[PDB]
Formats: C-alpha cells, sequence, structure tokens
C-alpha cells in the first residue's frame, strides 16, 4: 500500500521516497499494475493508533 | 477520509509476469485438441500463434 | 483575469516538499519532471494561481 495522494511511483524507473527504499521497479518489467480507493479500511475521527 | 483528494490509501496489486522458457503450470482456459502432423494446421503451442 | 504573479529569488529550491504542502493528484508537468527538479538549477520561477 502507498500514500494515494500520487499513484505514479509505481512505474519502472522513477525515483521517490515512497518507491526509493521500498520498492524498485526493473527497467524490463512485463506485468500489470492495479489501484483503487480504500474507504472502509478504518473509521474513527481522531484516528488510529 | 475527513480530508480528501487522494487522502485515503491505494492497494496495489502489482501482477510479475514472467516469460516461459520452462514448464508452464498456468495458461489459460483452452482445453485441447487432437494432434496431427503433416497438415497445414494453425499453432496454439504454449500460447504463441502460428 | 487578475491572476498574481510573484517573484521568486535567493532561496533553497526544494520541490520535493511541495508534495505534501498540498493535497493534489500528480503532476502535469511540460518540459520537465518531478522526479528530478530539485536536481536542476536556474534562474526564477513565478507562481501564478487562479
Amino acid at each position: 500500500v502507498i500514500r494515494g495522494n500520487e499513484v505514479s511511483q509505481i512505474a519502472p524507473g522513477q525515483t521517490g521516497n515512497i518507491a526509493d527504499y521500498n520498492y524498485k521497479l526493473p527497467d524490463d518489467f512485463t506485468g500489470c499494475v492495479i489501484a483503487w480507493n480504500s474507504n472502509k479500511l478504518d473509521s474513527k475521527p481522531s484516528g488510529n493508533y | 477520509p475527513t480530508y480528501g483528494v487522494g487522502h485515503q490509501p491505494y492497494r496495489v496489486v502489482v501482477l510479475s509476469f514472467e516469460l516461459l522458457h520452462a514448464p508452464a503450470t498456468v495458461c489459460g482456459p483452452k482445453k485441447s485438441t487432437n494432434l496431427v502432423k503433416n497438415k497445414c494446421v494453425n499453432f496454439n503451442f504454449n500460447g504463441l500463434t502460428g | 483575469y487578475a491572476w498574481n504573479r510573484k517573484r521568486i529569488s535567493n532561496c533553497v529550491a526544494d520541490y520535493s516538499v511541495i508534495y505534501n504542502f498540498a493535497p493534489f493528484f500528480a503532476f502535469k508537468c511540460y518540459g520537465v519532471s518531478p522526479t528530478k527538479l530539485n536536481d536542476l538549477c536556474f534562474t526564477n520561477v513565478y507562481a501564478d494561481s487562479f
């Protein structure tokens, strides 16, 4: 999972702290990316711990 | 979600597809066809068409 | 019709922090890219807004 404010961090070859210390795609990737909003993940006004 | 426009996280289910060079072990819902030789026959040998 | 243009000079050019200074969704960049924007060094920047 990512922050979701930008989804263009999972792609073959760009740099950013979301996907420079966590996940890195090779330059010969032959796969697929699917992404969608998460709504019912958690529900409290003050936020989780 | 009290704040919005991208504030919610994105679920990412990236799949990695490896080209074969090996036994396949998953292909697709096509079943079989009886083998025949010495004739002009369309091919679907392990995915690539000919 | 009355968009303000402000002049910015003699400061640290940090573009990796405007990602979370504003709740937006990516860039419509032409000519440059936001990934290697902090590695550059140029004359002036103006931030028109409306």
